[PDB]
């Protein structure tokens, strides 16, 4: 054997286990979500509290890319960092060619293509990271979610990390319950729900909310952060559905 | 140098007179400005004579390459296409005007190219220093519908014209008719309207003229 | 075991054994604090000597007027590490005229740390860093590690043995946060966490390092007899 | 060289002589200055003949592979690419382009790109050597939300006065609507349009 | 300050009935100064001989690469270069340097040793081949020699009347250009059997 | 064993990780058709979307190349986004080049000639994907090519590819031996996608619902992809005869 | 990454051996013997063909023999397409000397470059070293006449007879029996068919397996000529000597 | 990233033997049989056209090249790497010779080029042998017709007449038997169908074995007239219908 | 390019293929250099397997670095050319630089700086 030794290789079967490897680092990591709305599209993320010694409100994991794309990713931390690094490169040169800003389902093809790139080599590793991704553009709302493989789909919603099965279920219920739609502020309140029942798999160290959002009539199309009296909101909405 | 490019029924002919020229003199009295692309897409130049000459053999070349490798007849389009990339990128300084046309699948074409890399688009054109002349001759004979012998009656007419009024043109005709279906035919010195008189005398000089100092016999061999 | 030959190899069980043992380099580094206030931050760092005919180990690198860090592990790694620091505190300066924020420093310095984790050849680096800085959302502290994970904290300690003085923080959180506008108090309360770290050995005169920055204070280093005034 | 682009209400339409010279010798007096560089997105080129020949055929490919990517483009972003090459490149070009381009969102739009490469959207735009001499005529003959009969007489009667008073400019009057119904082409003989 | 007139210099070729002559002064000067009356100008590659006019640095640094050029062509083909191939050596070799040329005037001629016919040709120093059924001129005096030529030249010569043909073409033009003279060689070529004569000729 | 890591000879003149790339062709676990009319070529595949919060519309293994040219890919995602990506770059610079639009089959030979790189330079690896591109060419008319990862393309009447791709062959070879011709003998293309619907359930042995297809159908001057209420009256069509 | 397959070609071995060069030189102990033999007033070089077909075109085929330039040739042992590259090479080195110093190349000089690059491939690189031995036979008016070896080593010596490739053991112990310092071609065109005759693996030695070449200044008057073998030539050289 | 392969995946083992070379040649012999055989007056180039599939268009897939209009080449062995040997073939046929002189190489200059492509496979860095051996004819003034074989180490030989691939030893043995100096080139071809019958197993006719001939000029497949120099190309494929002619009379 | 470490450290503190060159200086023919009151004298060693070799022509042993320095060697002779090269060009690059000949101490400070260069380069023995 030693087919698993070395980025690249086919297995017998037909795998690349190297790029298998990097997925248990995914699913290692905290979790993070995605819920497609109406005219938009929201993220949330949990945050361990290590210690008391962190600041609260000031270790920020959810990143912009232009100004209407919203990325989050579970995993090694600084390989997302990465990719969205890269991420703001692509969406910089689209922009000063073709003027208009970087559709979604063209900035997702421009990572897709990048992180397949890191599976066709022996000198480079594969990315550590799946990165829950969208926003709004001119055929409206798209939620996109990216594997360290290069493979991506659409969603209408999507989940990774060590919660990601409690919150694959809480999403699915949310399509079958919501078939004609749901709002953009009721999707940031069930966002804030679903990371609290997913934190039920990380329960050791207590946790701090953060949530984002994209929407065509709450942000103006234009990606923000959710906070004060609308993130307490959510948070008191998540703590009355846990009891 | 005088060319032209004639569009008709069924295909396409070019023409172009034999005189080579350094400045006001006469280098060759019958060279062949008609060069050969490809089978069935033929090239008339004219400017700068070694840039005519080597920008046509490196397309052609490129072409047959081509043409082996998507396993199909060479497109006039093609030539047209990397011709003009090629003498744009050197901004000119590849001095060559050439009259480009073939038939091919899609059908029968007749382009012009410029030195800077701008192409036209024509049922009849003409390019060189004869050209104004030529062009008088098109302008005022050519009509829609022309037969193959119609023009090349009328394409080797505009040559005619380029001969006797412009000095830089002279000598012969040559022709290449491409039509449709066909191949295409070269008419090599198709007129010769310019053939040499009879000397007055002869200026074989008695055997011993000339003085010399050394004879030698020169070792060619191994 | 198989999958540590290199830093561009995962294990079955998703880790990068290369980075892990580079983390591990850290642990064996002698102890460094870091603790802020609302005004000003705190670093305090004990050194290391090779024996008593030998110098004591500097700690503590000034990367601007308003930022610096300590280091444990590597040396080298950090001279390199606060060379790139002071670079893009620089490049930030003479271009934007601004002074480089202490959260940007962070995320480049994890981003730096990142390619040689991914690529063919290269090598982590073995050494962690703690920042401090105080810019125009007041004082800040750091937490680099060369995993490339960088944490923005209240107060913290690494290097061996470091979980003691981490615990003390951890009690005195509510109390030295509160230490505003007293610099010698804040200093005190830094000394008496690295001092939980401690054992057989004690603070002296040229084995104390103390480095400090706030809102009318540069950074800038103690040693020698100016540290005498804290054992 | 004459050319000009004209918004209306159902669309937009290109306009453009057909003489092409060197010196004062007319090379060609049937050129084609309207150029497709996308199904419903063409431009009018004025300037070295060469440059906007080769910037044209550069835009096409870059639309070409835009279009495989990302679905049809819009015509700002189609702009965009003539500027960055004419931009880019000022030092060694001498290309005045007129981009014109129908979406369905957008419907008709205009954008003119001058020598330096700036960018101006407009509702209608004239260049050419022979655009100096209509500035006036166009000015006070212009209105917004013409019919394309009304716009037809408009680019017809403003290029036969530029090919009057214009020795560059001659020959033909080619035009090209662009409207949701399709691509038309038109052209216009000087029997016709010399004794307007 | 023109190179193509510096050193000064001719060269003339023609054909006959199964033969050709090519034959080439012996100048070279340095503009009005005359250094060298030695400096011959036709070389020869086994049966085929170029003759170059021109910037005399350039004509020797040419011979000495078409020397190197057409021995490679001789050990891996097996057989000697023939005067049509080579043609297009000359051609390719000179068009390499477009934009920073040899400032030459370069002359082929010899016998396809497979057909027998008689061949010549020449170029201008960017590579333009220019070919001829009856003959080739190059140097500093080529409208002379064009004059001479054109006249006196008739088809079918035999080599003893070719020779003086020649000879006399090249002389009386080589005398009235400045540039040009000081000496004199004729080569003529059969078959197999080559004559290298030098002329007597006037030494101002 | 290091020769069955890198593309290099085994002692038995075999290369292993090709040998590998072709086993991940079936990943996917989809099964592709295709045939040629007289005036279209149509090529169908199987659509299976297991995970309830996937979005159905982004999910896709057919790929528009340029206008003309359309392309089925057999293979995981990535690899087939990969090869598709170059695919459009390739046609976009032939046509700058050359001056007209590059053929399906020059195409497939560009593309197998990169795998065929693949296969002998040690440092990339191959893509594991199979390609299969039809257009309706100007000069040949209607057109299969098909491209796997050792680097062999060659021409198809029809061709079926994926993990139950025997029997679709074999279905559509006894169908070819009754007809006695090249291809299918019919006007619109229409009754072309319905052929191919029909010939698929007699192989697979399995009813399809809108949802459960994808087809792609190539024309004079297009290629186009139909949608779910496209294929439902074209599965109506067939249920009613 | 890479690390893992690289056979690492350029190293020493524990003995202070280079693995690849001691291999190569395995490889070349297989290939069909050649012979070259220095005279007073010539050059003798013989080959034998590797098993012949009857169906191989005899008379249009080059495997052994190559010629450099006019005054120098080589005999090959080991790859032919590894020895074709290393001659354009040396072809090449031979013009560039040529143009230089308008005069030709010394055989010595032309030795040592075209095996300072076989050096190159021993030292730095990472690539397999030629599997290649020469034996150079060549002419100059410093040294006269000239016989030279070179192997994949880089490292080269000079003889007045010598062999290389198969049998060599045996070859060179019948060469330093019956060679002498006052010897004629003539008489060393019979030493060098005698020897390969004796050492052949074959049953008999004939014209169709044989490549031949001399270097003799039996042209006319001080000036050297290269004679490579026809068929017919190799035939009746083969019955005046007597072997069939 | 970046190809960190820089070095040799072809070396010496301690026997002697270069492993990839063999391992090269034992892919070539599981390749299908191709052929060649010279007469005096012309070249014939044989191989049977194993499909795929029966699905499968078999003349889209050509065996028998072109690589210039006096010279073709057949091989045995793996499909891909003959392709890309075939485009670079055509290409160093123009860049390397055409470009320079105006006229095509000579056979055995064009081997040689083939041969260093294939040889530089055997030892640059990062790379694998080439999995095919070529049997290449072709025509030229100064040397006549001509037929040679290369394989994966870049090694040729010139042959009077051959095979290769998968049947080769009995091929060879067959036209030892069959093979004179006195073959016409109708001879030849003769011989050429009767060797590979042996070899195939399946249908043996014209839409299942590739041939083509290295003769006299042909003008009517030139496209062109005008030039009396130029008399048109001496390769020439010959069709389904042809071969089927002479299997009659077989 | 190249770029393997081929000499790297052991565990013991040896680079084993900086030893392993020295064992092929240990296989060459021996080599002797004694110098005296107004001389020096360099012995050299030639096996005697080789016969039928023509020393007119054969690759001397001890060779001219300038007219004052000579060099002989022990070891591997294809990698001895290489070195003789290198040192032969600095001694006329010194009397070019310096208008004076190399010292017997520089030249060999040069050639000893060549072996030391190829014991930490990537991709060289
Ligand atoms: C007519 C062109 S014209 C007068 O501009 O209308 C012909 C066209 C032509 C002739 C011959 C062929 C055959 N290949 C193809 C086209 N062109 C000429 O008469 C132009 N003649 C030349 O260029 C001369 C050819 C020599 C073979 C006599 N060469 C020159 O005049 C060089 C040009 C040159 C010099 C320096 C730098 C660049 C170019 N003059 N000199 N010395
Ligand atoms: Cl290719």
């Amino acid at each position: 054997t030693g087919y698993d030794l070395s980025n690249s290789v086919f297995s017998p079967d037909g795998r690349n286990f190297q790029v298998e490897y990097a997925v248990k680092a995914v699913e290692n990591g905290t979790t993070s979500i995605g819920i497609k709305c109406n005219d938009g599209v929201v993220f949330a993320v949990e945050k361990l509290i290590t210690s008391k010694l962190l600041v609260p409100q000031k270790n920020v994991k959810i990143q912009v890319v232009d100004r209407h794309i919203g990325c989050v990713y579970s995993g090694l931390i600084p390989d997302g960092r990465h990719l969205v690094n890269r991420g703001r490169e692509e969406a910089a040169s689209f922009k000063k060619l073709y003027k208009t800003p970087i559709p979604i389902p063209a900035f997702a093809d421009r990572l897709g293509q990048y992180v397949q790139a890191h599976t066709l080599y022996n000198s480079v590793r594969p990315f550590g990271v799946s990165t829950i991704f969208g926003g709004v553009d001119k055929n409206g709302a798209h939620l996109y979610m990216l594997e360290p493989s290069g493979s991506y789909w659409g969603y209408k919603g999507a989940a990774t990390g060590k919660g990601r099965q409690s919150a694959k279920a809480e999403l699915e219920k949310l399509v079958d319950h919501h078939p004609e739609g749901l709002s953009a502020r009721e999707a940031v309140k069930q966002a804030a729900k679903i990371i609290y029942l997913a934190h039920e798999d990380n329960k050791e160290k207590d946790f701090e909310l953060e949530i984002s959002w994209c929407s065509l009539s709450e942000t103006n199309g234009l990606h923000k952060f959710v906070k004060g009296d609308l993130l307490q909101e959510a948070i008191d909405f998540a703590q009355k559905e846990i009891n | 140098t005088t060319i032209v490019g004639v569009k008709f029924n069924n295909g396409v002919v070019i023409a172009a007179d034999t005189r080579s020229t350094q400045g006001p003199i006469v280098a060759d009295k019958n060279c062949a400005k008609l060069h050969r692309i490809s089978p069935k897409i033929w090239c008339a130049g004219a400017g700068t004579a070694a840039d005519t000459e080597a920008v046509t053999q490196l397309i052609g070349s490129n072409i047959e390459l081509h043409s082996l490798y998507t396993s199909r007849e060479p497109r006039v389009v093609s030539a047209l296409q990397m011709l003009k990339q090629h003498l744009f990128k050197y901004q000119g300084h590849i001095g060559a005007y050439l009259i480009v046309a073939g038939v091919d699948p899609t059908g029968s074409h007749l382009f012009s190219i410029h030195a800077h890399g701008s192409t036209d688009v024509g049922y009849y054109l003409s390019l060189g220093s004869g050209s104004l002349a030529a062009m008088a001759v098109l302008e005022s004979h050519w009509k829609q519908d022309l037969t193959k012998e119609e023009a090349i009656k009328l394409a080797s007419d505009a040559i005619q014209a380029g001969i006797w009024n412009d000095l830089g043109s002279g000598s012969n005709v040559d022709v290449c008719v491409m039509e449709i279906g066909k191949d295409a035919e070269y008419l090599r010195n198709y007129l010769t309207p310019n053939v040499r008189e009879e000397k007055q005398k002869s200026y074989k000089f008695p055997r011993g003229t000339t003085a010399v100092l050394k004879e030698s016999i020169v070792n060619i061999c191994d | 075991n198989n999958y540590d030959g290199d830093t561009v190899t995962f294990s079955p069980t998703g880790r990068l054994f290369q980075v892990e043992y580079a983390l591990e380099a850290i642990k064996q580094g002698s102890v460094t604090v870091g603790l802020r206030s609302n005004t000003h931050a705190v670093l305090v760092a004990l050194k290391r000597n090779a024996d008593e005919l030998s110098s004591y180990q500097k700690k503590i690198i000034k990367c601007d007027e308003h930022m610096g860090l300590s280091l444990a592990g590597l040396a080298p790694d950090a001279r390199v590490l606060s060379n790139y620091l002071r670079q893009q505190c620089n490049y930030s300066s003479l271009v934007f005229n601004r002074k480089l924020a202490v959260e940007r420093a962070g995320h480049l310095l994890c981003d730096k740390a990142q390619k040689n984790t991914q690529s063919y050849g290269g090598r982590p680096y073995g050494v962690g860093l703690l920042i401090i800085g105080y810019d125009k959302s007041g004082a800040h502290l750091l937490e680099f590690q060369p995993s490339g994970n960088v944490t923005e904290l209240y107060g913290t300690a690494i290097g061996a043995r470091s979980q003691g003085a981490k615990t003390y923080l951890e009690r005195t959180l509510d109390t030295f946060i509160k230490i505003d506008g007293n610099p010698d108090e804040l200093i005190k309360a830094g000394v008496e966490a690295i001092s939980q770290s401690l054992r057989d050995e004690s603070l002296t005169v040229d084995n104390l390092s103390i480095a400090i920055v706030g809102k009318d204070t540069p950074f800038t280093i103690y040693d020698g007899e100016a540290v005498a005034k804290y054992i | 060289t004459s050319i000009m682009a004209v918004t209306f209400k159902d669309g937009v339409i290109l306009g453009a002589d057909s003489r092409t010279t060197t010196g004062a010798y007319i090379a060609n007096r049937v050129t084609d200055k309207l150029t497709r560089v996308h199904d419903k997105i063409w431009c009018c080129r004025s300037g070295s003949a060469a440059d906007t020949q080769a910037i044209a055929d550069i835009v096409q490919y870059h639309l070409e592979l835009y279009t495989s990517q990302y679905g049809t483009p819009s015509t700002e972003t189609a702009a965009s690419v003539f500027k960055e090459l004419c931009y880019e490149n000022k030092d060694n070009l001498t290309a005045g382009i007129i981009v014109a381009g129908y979406d369905d969102k957008n419907k008709g739009e205009v954008y003119t790109i001058p020598l330096g490469g700036s960018v101006h959207k407009l509702p209608y735009a004239i260049a050419g050597s022979g655009s100096t001499f209509i500035y006036g005529y166009c000015d006070k003959n212009f209105r917004e939300n013409m019919s394309k009969e009304e716009t037809v007489d408009f680019i017809k009667h403003s290029l036969s006065q530029a090919i009057k008073w214009d020795g560059s400019s001659g020959g033909v009057i080619r035009m090209v609507v662009l409207t949701a119904a399709g691509v038309e082409r038109l052209i216009f003989y000087p029997d016709e349009y010399e004794q307007l | 300050s023109d190179p193509s007139s510096i050193n000064g210099g001719i060269v003339v070729a023609m054909t006959g009935k199964d033969c050709v002559a090519i034959a080439c002064d012996l100048r070279l000067g340095s503009q009005s100064l005359g250094v060298s009356n030695k400096f011959e100008k036709i070389f020869h590659y086994g049966h085929v001989f170029l003759g170059i006019t021109g910037l005399a640095t350039d004509v020797t640094t040419l011979n000495e690469m078409f020397r190197y050029k057409t021995n490679l062509y001789k050990l891996k083909e097996e057989r000697a270069i023939e005067p049509e191939t080579f043609t297009q050596l000359v051609s390719s070799s000179l068009y390499e340097r477009r934009f920073g040329p040899y400032f030459v005037g370069p002359v082929v001629a010899g016998i396809n040793s497979k057909s027998g016919k008689p061949f010549i040709a020449g170029f201008d120093l960017i590579g333009c081949i220019d070919e001829a059924k009856d003959f080739i001129v190059s140097g500093t005096a080529s409208d002379q020699l064009f004059g001479m030529c054109e006249s006196l030249y008739e088809p079918n010569l035999e080599p003893e009347d070719l020779f003086e043909t020649i000879s006399q073409a090249l002389l009386n033009a080589a005398d009235r250009d400045a540039l040009s003279g000081w000496g004199a060689v004729v080569y003529i070529i059969k078959k197999d059997e080559v004559v290298k004569r030098y002329l007597k000729m006037r030494q101002d | 064993g290091y020769d069955r890591h890198i593309t290099i000879f085994s002692p038995e003149g075999r290369l292993y990780q090709v040998e590998y790339a072709f086993k991940a062709t079936n990943q996917t676990n989809i099964n592709s058709l295709a045939v040629r009319g007289k005036d279209c070529t149509v090529v169908i595949s199987q659509k299976k979307v297991p995970d309830k919060l996937l979005d159905p519309t982004t999910v896709s293994y057919i790929f528009c190349i340029s206008r003309t040219i359309g392309m089925v890919v057999n293979g995981p995602i990535p690899d087939a986004r990969n090869a598709a990506l170059r695919a459009k770059a390739e046609a976009a610079e032939f046509r700058y080049k050359y001056g007209y639009d590059m053929p399906c089959d020059v195409l497939a030979k560009r593309m197998a000639n990169l795998s065929q790189i693949y296969t002998q330079r040690a440092y990339m690896r191959p893509l594991g994907v199979i390609l299969t591109f039809v257009s309706v060419d100007e000069e040949l008319g209607p057109s299969i090519y098909k491209t796997d990862p050792a680097g062999y393309y060659v021409g198809y009447k029809a061709t079926a590819t994926g993990p139950k791709q025997q029997e679709i062959t074999t279905n559509l070879e006894n169908h070819f031996k009754k007809s006695k011709i090249d291809h299918i003998n019919e006007e619109s293309w229409e009754k072309v996608v319905e052929f191919a619907i029909t010939h698929m359930i007699d192989a697979l042995g399995t009813e399809f619902s809108k949802n459960d297809l994808e087809v792609g159908v190539a024309t004079k001057d297009k290629f186009f992809t139909l949608s779910a209420e496209n294929i439902e009256e074209r599965l109506v069509a067939i249920a009613e005869q | 990454g890479s690390r893992r397959y690289d056979s690492r070609t350029t190293i020493f071995s524990p003995e202070g051996r280079l693995y690849q060069v001691e291999y190569a030189l395995e490889s070349i102990s297989h290939a069909g013997t050649a012979i070259g033999i220095m005279a007073s007033d010539g050059i003798v070089l013989a080959a034998e063909r590797k098993v012949t077909s009857t169906l191989l075109e005899q008379d249009t085929s080059t495997e052994k023999l190559y010629k450099l330039n006019d005054k120098i040739a080589v005999a090959v042992a080991g790859l032919t397409a590894d020895a074709e590259i290393l001659i354009n090479t040396a072809r090449i080195h031979a013009q560039n000397y040529l143009k230089t110093y308008n005069e030709d190349i010394p055989v010595e000089i032309l030795v040592r470059r075209l095996s300072d690059i076989k050096q190159g491939y021993t030292q730095h690189g990472g690539l397999r070293p030629f599997g290649v031995s020469f034996i150079y036979a060549g002419y100059d008016d410093r040294y006269g006449y000239q016989l030279y070896t070179s192997n994949p080593s880089g490292n080269y010596t000079g003889w007045k007879a010598i062999s290389v490739g198969a049998n060599t053991s045996a070859a060179q112990t019948l060469l330093q029996m019956d060679y002498k310092d006052d010897m004629k071609v003539d008489d060393a065109i019979e030493l060098a068919l005698k020897t390969l005759s004796k050492t052949t693996d074959s049953s008999a030695l004939t014209y169709d397996r044989l490549e031949f070449a001399t270097i003799r200044k039996g042209a006319n008057d001080g000036e050297v000529y290269q004679k490579i073998f026809k068929p017919q030539e190799i035939k009746d050289i083969l019955v005046k000597t007597g072997i069939t | 990233m970046t190809d960190r392969y820089s070095f040799s995946l072809t070396t010496f083992s301690p026997s002697g033997k270069l492993g990839q070379i063999d391992y090269a040649l034992t892919a070539v012999k599981q390749g299908v049989t191709s052929l060649g055989i010279k007469a005096t007056n012309g070249v014939v180039i044989a191989t049977e056209k194993k499909s795929s599939s029966p699905l499968a268009m078999s003349e889209t897939l050509s065996k028998v090249s072109l690589l210039t209009p006096d010279i073709g080449a057949v091989y045995s062995g793996m499909g891909p790497d003959y392709r890309v040997l075939v485009d670079k073939s055509r290409k160093v046929a123009h860049t390397s010779y055409k470009r320079i002189y105006g006229e095509y190489p000579p056979t055995k200059l064009l081997v040689s080029e083939v041969a260093k492509i294939m040889q530089e496979a055997t030892q640059s860095g990062g790379v694998r042998p080439f999995g095919v051996s070529l049997l290449i004819a072709g025509h030229d003034e100064f040397n006549g017709f001509s037929l040679y074989q290369v394989d994966p180490s870049g090694s040729y030989f010139p042959w009077k007449a051959t095979a290769i691939g998968k049947g080769s030893v009995a091929a060879k043995t067959f036209l030892e038997k069959r093979w004179n100096d006195e073959l016409e080139l109708e001879d030849a071809i003769h011989i050429a169908l009767l060797t590979l019958k042996e070899s195939v197993e399946g249908e043996f006719n014209g839409d299942t074995i590739e041939l083509a001939i290295i003769g006299d000029e042909n003008p009517d497949l030139l496209g062109y007239t005008g030039i009396p120099t130029d008399k048109g190309p001496r390769f020439r494929k010959l069709t389904s219908q042809e071969i089927n002619d002479r299997l009659e009379a077989l | 390019g190249y770029d393997r470490a081929l000499s790297i450290f052991s565990p013991d503190g040896h680079i084993f293929q900086v030893e392993y060159a020295l064992e092929a200086v240990k296989r060459g023919t021996c080599a002797v250099g004694v110098k005296g009151k107004n001389c020096v004298v360099l012995g050299c060693e030639r096996r005697s397997t080789l016969k039928l070799q023509d020393t007119r022509i054969t690759p001397s042993k001890v060779s001219k670095i300038d007219s004052h320095v000579v060099l002989s060697f022990s070891g591997l002779n294809a990698d001895s050319r290489i070195l003789i090269e290198k040192a032969r060009v600095e001694a006329q690059s010194h009397r070019l630089t310096l208008e004076d000949p190399v010292t017997v101490e520089y030249l060999t400070r040069y050639v000893a700086g060549v072996q030391q260069r190829y014991t930490q380069s990537g991709g060289v023995r």
